[PDB]
């Protein structure tokens, strides 16, 4: 339409998991609770058995910048890799 | 007898357990009790000394 | 080892962490590091003279 | 013989859950030292045809 | 049943795998003779 | 901090599929040595039964 | 060679049974084994003296 082509062979077909890792775990399947009420979700996260963010993946008593965190094991060569979160308090 | 190391069992970490081996659940294994966990926990830390 | 602190970081970087930093130091013909060397780079001026 | 102990360490009796995080490097490392894909390629009952 | 009980999360299911090697060869398949008789 | 530079080689800039066949190791030996079969692990979404 | 031996042992240890030892004592910060130091740690009695 109006502009040239220039021939060209078929390219080889790659999708995202060609090029980026999927980090999530085949061998370790958290479970989860059931629950479908509001009241009831916050009686389930206030439970002293539970955490959501441990404490030391909680940076949160700064002046300013609280980060919470998380780790990436390698579970080949056992090598880590730690990601943060930054939030605001100003 | 010999424990793993295609899986990485030592780096699960969940909040306010205060037992490894009650991170785990072993309800469903056909294979795997109770005694199966502890036992493979006392060699998981003999490892570390 | 070498310096690789995370700023305002959670967590004291473990074995796991430092792990990483001794794999990527020992790539074929020292590909992963900077190199450093003792040679003269000045000229410190003489005590009680110029 | 040498002892173990907590020597100049802050270290002291915690629990399993929260004692495996806290001993990283002797634990992993020195279990991916010591384990492969162990396989018998040996045969302890050969009877001829 | 008299005992307080507190509640808690679901933990990860693990199987034997998880833990313990599997120490058989998955490419040698070693063969065996056939034979019922106990002289033989 | 020191600055990247063509010094005393031949090297200019060309495209990005002869580039990456030129930078040989700097590529595929640092990127081997930068991964794993990384996995999560923790878990942020616990809640009771 | 670490001297790591099976008493009552039928085989001799080959390379595959001192390759586990030598995975083992290149551990990271040299976490796998058990260092060793040449320091004084006594007094031997002097030869002709008290």
């Amino acid at each position: 339409s109006a502009a040239y082509n220039t021939a060209t062979a078929p390219k080889v077909p790659v999708s995202r998991a060609t090029f980026f890792q999927n980090t999530k775990s085949k061998d370790f399947d958290f479970k989860f609770a059931d629950g479908a009420d509001a009241i009831a979700n916050v009686l389930q996260q206030m439970e002293h058995g539970v955490a959501q963010h441990q404490l030391g993946d909680m940076n949160v008593r700064t002046d300013g910048l609280a980060t919470v965190s998380a780790v990436l094991n390698g579970r080949k060569r056992k090598i880590a890799n730690q990601y943060m979160m930054h939030f605001d308090l100003f | 007898g010999i424990l793993n190391g295609d899986k990485a069992y030592e780096q699960v970490e969940m909040g306010n357990i205060r037992a490894y081996d009650a991170m785990f659940d072993t309800s469903a294994a056909r294979d795997f009790n109770f005694v199966g966990v502890r036992g493979a926990s006392q060699q998981i830390a003999a490892v570390g000394g | 080892h070498r310096p690789n602190a995370i700023p305002h970081g959670t967590r004291r970087l473990g074995n796991s962490e430092v792990l990483m930093n001794s794999r990527f130091s020992k790539i074929l013909d020292k590909k992963g590091i900077t190199k450093l060397e003792t040679r003269v780079g000045g000229r410190k001026r003489g005590d009680n003279n110029d | 013989l040498l002892e173990r102990g907590y020597g100049n360490t802050g270290f002291t009796d915690t629990y399993s859950a929260a004692g495996i995080r806290r001993t990283n490097g002797h634990i992993s490392l020195r279990l991916s030292a010591l384990t492969d894909d162990f396989e018998f390629t040996m045969h302890p009952l050969a009877r001829a045809e």
